[PDB]
């Protein structure tokens, strides 16, 4: 932001944007996976009690 | 959240996730419901009955000796033996310094205590 | 004015296990309790290290430079006085002199037309027999880089059976600019490398901008017939390597270990 | 009405939602550079009476001087003026490790394979840039310095070469290259020829062919302190204020203050756990500081159906109920809006860490 | 590499990076999720046992 002009500077900003919304997506869909697992775990648990 | 984890709170940034869509809410809406989720799942495992019981102060139990389990009154929470040598047997800032915040759960381990201690009360 | 000695006992040069030591900051940030992993030049884990004579015995041979180098001397009163740095030494590539004074350390960056064996000269008829500076080489008539800075004498004094000084230096060529590490440490030892680890303190990384692949150290020193004291150096390598590296919350690289040595 | 916006409703239900994010904002700014030194000689570079050749690039080396770039940009005396890696605009600001110089001369032609990644015969056997350039090219018509109607053919170049040599490596070798089967024998030979030869250059010479004065300013960054800048305006070092600092180039915003960390006297730009920057040492003056950022949080709005009320409760979580410009503080967070009562009843709305809200008389 | 000039070669092989990598991303969380069904049909069949 503090080296490069206005016009030059979303070309390189478009990389790291998509990078990092593509890292936040895979973090959510593992984590929903993992809750799911967990979920059934719970519910086996719950029936135990 | 999005806009902090990914834009490093300039207005540039922002502005150029704007123009991406609806990604931020869809991704917040599933985080949400896991959290709901998970506060569900303790409630339904543990709030298992109506009325919080009390074990009687007599110990007169045909000779079992259930001191181990029932909960312990001369410590500052009503954990027993079990529970706490559990407890013993099983950094943080920097990644709540990136916008990624862990939230406390709903129900404190004093509540939870105090459902497993009416457990086995009613049990016994 | 230099005189070719003749008085040295032909000896082999031996090999010795490096240990583990070695090892030197190769960032100038800092960090804590950090298990960081890097990739860059270092001398290899459980290597063999060469081992020379400096005191009748008298091991002067030039060596070659590549990858930097490693030079561990454990001496009493300091003899090795000074290194030169090159690829002709005969006034047709830029040479690098880091002859120490006892005053401060000089670093000419300049064309030097050295002897066939420039060992150094007589100390005691420096300014004393109507002389004058140096002189193992013949003259200096271009230089490019000139420079002073303090001094390494660290027990520059003494004659005992186990002197604790032992100064390591490693030196690096990258990007035209001669990084040096150093580090001096008090252990009671003879002939071996302790069975210990310890880190280098960046000393300059002034730049030279020259090319490097000739190496010979220079110790004080009539030519035939001297008194000197016991003294002792081994060079080492380095090769591209990665290891993982463990500070402490001091900052002090507390640990360190190989990546590419055996399969654990 | 941050719930109806976030929401897109006009109508709500009872419950917890979360909103948009809070965070202080800055107050002041730290410019604080190093300290007074002499100025830097690009006047010295470019005024040079004379110019080597292409195959002999002079390599000057730049450090430990104040520059000002505003009258090298402004100045009408520069043909042409290519940035690479940074914006002439704010390039003053900017403060650098290394600088280096390159210059020389130049056919009008070739001077556009002076860019990296080009192909060409000043790219490939004389001079060549890496892709991974930072640096600027500034080129100036001197056809009225230069040229000589006598001939200054001193002005030489590589026209062919073994091998394409790696960036940044001179060659002055003149050995006879040999094109063919037969070995190269003395000076000239069957498919012997010298490497070099001389350009043609005379002020009626038109364009094209007119000599060109070219210099490159690379630089380097991230490598060692700071020895080039521009203007300094060296304020303060407050502390425990919200503001933004730019110590060495290093812009960011967050608070500082003094820290005990054990910096050994080469050690600076701390690194304590994670990417994040962490403490600092100023320049001009020797204290070890500490960077943090400003206070910030997630609000949550604590709302009954909207078909019931209109007022509503604000819980910042995550901070602390004194730092926050019926107050009530939980391990949640700051929750106002709603007063703490000693009774207890069911959970209508999970507030958290064991407290709930509700809606009473 | 043989079609292209090295220095403008990177965007063509940064696309079949792209593309590669969304396909493997693709195949994995397949599965992962036919793993988790597995994974259901084989708690059933320990239990009925
Ligand atoms: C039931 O078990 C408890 C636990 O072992 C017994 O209490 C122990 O008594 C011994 C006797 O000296 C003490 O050394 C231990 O410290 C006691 N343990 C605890 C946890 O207090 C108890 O005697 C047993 N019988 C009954 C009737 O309670
Ligand atoms: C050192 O050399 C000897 C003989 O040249 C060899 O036996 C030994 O394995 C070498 N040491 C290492 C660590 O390779
Ligand atoms: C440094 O050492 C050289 C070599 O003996 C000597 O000629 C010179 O006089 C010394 N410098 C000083 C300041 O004594
Ligand atoms: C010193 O530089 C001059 C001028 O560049 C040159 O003529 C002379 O040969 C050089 N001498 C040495 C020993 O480098
Ligand atoms: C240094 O000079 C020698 C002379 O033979 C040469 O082989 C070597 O490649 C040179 N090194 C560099 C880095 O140019
Ligand atoms: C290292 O740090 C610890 C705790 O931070 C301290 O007790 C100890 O004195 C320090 N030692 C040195 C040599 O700095
Ligand atoms: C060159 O020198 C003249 C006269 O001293 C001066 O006005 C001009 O700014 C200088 N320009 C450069 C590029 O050095
Ligand atoms: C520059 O150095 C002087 C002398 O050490 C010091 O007093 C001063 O604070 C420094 N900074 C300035 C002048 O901005
Ligand atoms: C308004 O509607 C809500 C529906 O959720 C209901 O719970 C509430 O009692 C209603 N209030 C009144 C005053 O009708
Ligand atoms: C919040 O402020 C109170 C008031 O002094 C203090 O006791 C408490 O430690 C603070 N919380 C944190 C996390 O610093
Ligand atoms: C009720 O709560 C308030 C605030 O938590 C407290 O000051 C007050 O003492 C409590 N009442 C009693 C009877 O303890």
């Amino acid at each position: 932001l503090s080296r490069l002009d206005p016009p030059e500077a979303e070309v390189q900003i478009d990389r790291l944007i998509t990078g990092r919304l593509q890292s936040l997506q895979t973090y959510v869909t593992q984590q929903l996976i993992r809750a799911a697992e967990i979920r059934a775990s719970a519910n086996l648990a719950a029936t135990k009690m | 959240d999005c806009t902090m984890y990914i834009c490093g709170d300039s207005t540039e940034c922002s502005n150029l996730l704007l123009q991406y869509g609806s990604f931020c809410t869809q991704l917040n809406r599933a985080l949400t419901g896991i959290a709901v989720e998970q506060d569900k799942n303790t409630q339904e495992v543990f709030a298992q009955v109506k009325q919080i019981y009390k074990t009687p102060p007599i110990k007169d139990f045909g000779g079992f000796n259930f001191s181990q389990i029932l909960p312990d009154p001369s410590k500052p929470s009503k954990r027993s033996f079990i529970e706490d040598l559990l407890f013993n047997k099983v950094l943080i800032c920097a990644q709540k310094f990136n916008g990624l915040t862990v939230l406390p759960p709903l129900l404190t381990d004093e509540m939870i205590a105090q459902y497993t201690s009416a457990l086995l009360a009613g049990t016994i | 004015q230099c005189v070719n000695l003749r008085t040295r006992t032909q000896l082999p040069p031996a090999y010795t296990n490096s240990f583990t030591r070695g090892v030197y900051y190769p960032d100038k940030v800092f960090r804590s309790s950090v298990l960081h992993s890097t990739q860059d030049l270092f001398l290899p884990f459980f290597s063999n290290v060469t081992w020379f004579h400096a005191i009748k015995r008298f091991d002067n041979p030039v060596l070659p430079f590549n990858d930097g180098v490693y030079f561990a001397s454990t001496e009493k009163s300091n003899i090795i006085r000074g290194w030169i740095f090159g690829t002709t030494l005969d006034s047709k590539t830029q040479s690098l002199l880091i002859v120490n004074n006892a005053t401060n350390v000089v670093i000419k960056v300049c064309e030097f037309q050295f002897c066939n064996d420039p060992f150094l000269g007589v100390y005691y008829h420096k300014n004393n027999k109507s002389w004058m500076e140096s002189g193992v080489y013949s003259s200096a008539n271009n230089c490019t880089f000139e420079y002073v800075s303090q001094p390494f004498l660290m027990d520059l004094e003494g004659k005992q059976g186990n002197f604790k000084n032992l100064r390591e230096f490693v030196f690096k060529n990258i990007d035209g600019y001669f990084k040096i590490y150093s580090k001096h440490t008090p252990i009671n030892l003879v002939r071996d490398l302790p069975q210990g680890f310890s880190a280098l303190e960046p000393l300059v990384d002034l730049p030279i901008g020259i090319n490097i692949t000739r190496f010979q150290t220079l110790l004080a020193l009539s030519s035939s017939g001297w008194t000197a004291g016991a003294a002792a150096y081994y060079v080492g390598y380095l090769q591209p390597r990665t290891f993982l590296l463990k500070y402490n919350e001091n900052g002090t690289i507390t640990d360190a270990v190989d990546c590419a040595l055996d399969p654990l | 009405s941050e719930t109806k916006c976030t929401l897109k409703s006009f109508t709500v239900e009872k419950g917890i939602y979360q909103t948009s994010n809070f965070r202080v904002q800055p107050t002041e700014s730290i410019v604080r550079f190093p300290n007074i030194t002499n100025l830097c000689p690009f006047g010295e570079v470019f005024n040079a009476t004379r110019f080597a050749s292409v195959y002999a690039w002079n390599r000057k080396r730049i450090s430990n001087c104040v520059a000002d770039y505003s009258v090298l940009y402004n100045s009408a005396s520069f043909s042409t003026f290519k940035c690479y890696g940074v914006s002439p605009t704010k390039l003053n600001d900017l403060c650098f490790t290394n600088v280096y110089a390159d210059s020389f001369v130049i056919r009008g032609d070739e001077v556009r394979q002076i860019a990296p990644g080009q192909t060409g015969k000043i790219a490939d056997y004389n001079y060549k840039l890496p892709d991974d350039f930072t640096g600027c090219v500034i080129a100036w018509n001197s056809n009225n310095l230069d040229s000589k109607v006598g001939g200054n053919y001193n002005y030489r170049y590589r026209l062919f070469r073994k091998s394409n040599l790696k960036p940044f490596e001179r060659d002055i070798s003149t050995e006879i290259y040999q094109a063919g089967s037969k070995p190269c024998n003395g000076v000239e030979g069957f498919n012997c020829y010298f490497p070099l030869q001389s350009y043609g250059f005379q002020p009626t010479n038109g364009v094209g062919y007119q000599p060109y004065r070219v210099v490159v300013l690379s630089f380097e960054l991230l490598h060692a302190p700071a020895t080039v800048c521009g203007p300094k305006k060296s304020t303060n070092l407050v502390k425990n204020k919200c503001v933004n600092f730019n110590f060495n180039g290093l812009t960011g915003t967050g608070v500082l203050t003094e820290s005990n960390k054990k910096f050994l006297p080469f050690q600076q730009f701390g690194r304590d756990i994670a990417d994040t920057t962490d403490a600092v040492r100023d320049p001009q003056t020797l204290e070890i500081l500490d960077i943090t950022p400003c206070s910030f949080g997630g609000v949550s709005v604590i709302t009954p159906g909207t078909n019931t009320s209109n007022q509503v409760a604000v819980l910042y979580q995550g901070v602390n109920c004194t730092e926050v410009p019926n107050v009530f503080q939980t391990r949640a967070g700051c929750l106002i809006g709603a007063e703490h009562v000693n009774n207890s009843y069911e959970c209508d709305i999970p507030i958290g860490a064991g407290i709930c809200a509700s809606y009473q008389t």
